[PDB]
């Protein structure tokens, strides 16, 4: 999942 | 996505510029399934929805990193707690970032060293603390 740099995501 | 002016960015996520990298994340694995339910969720998502979870994100470092303070192991009940705690919060704030999905980004951070130093600008190591924490949470549940 959801951003790139410090949390969400998706894998 | 975060459509916000520099300014709230900063008022926000601090010195954080995640816009720049916007299109840049894809870059690194870009083929998940979860973001494209969370794009959609975070389509108007606004400085507050924004807001909202890095004060949010803030209480979990305290606690977290107090528990390494103490000396206690990630995969404690505090601890793997506090993972489950953080699963909710950033599935909730998305889409729903599963248990095993959950688990993905706590190592896929530790891969690329700019989240980690982004993301342990609070302390070294808590990214390595919190996969244990999660991946634990996720056993004790996982059939």
């Amino acid at each position: 999942s959801c951003v790139g740099x410090a949390c969400a995501x998706x894998a | 996505g975060i459509n916000l002016t520099p300014e709230e960015k900063f008022e926000v996520f601090g010195d954080f510029d995640p816009d720049q990298y916007e299109e840049e994340v894809r870059e690194r694995w870009g083929n998940t399934d979860a973001y494209r339910q969370s794009k959609e969720k975070t389509a108007s998502y606004t400085k507050e929805d924004w807001q909202r979870i890095q004060d949010e994100a803030d209480e979990l470092t305290r606690r977290f990193v107090a528990l390494m303070d103490a000396g206690e192991p990630a995969d404690s009940e505090g601890a793997m707690d506090a993972a489950e705690d953080h699963r909710q919060g950033i599935a909730r704030n998305h889409y729903d970032c599963g248990y095993e999905m959950h688990t993905c980004l706590g190592e896929m951070y530790v891969s690329d060293e700019r989240f980690t130093r982004n993301i342990d600008a609070a302390k070294p190591g808590l990214a390595a603390y919190m996969r244990d924490a999660i991946l634990a949470n996720a056993v004790r549940h996982t059939p």
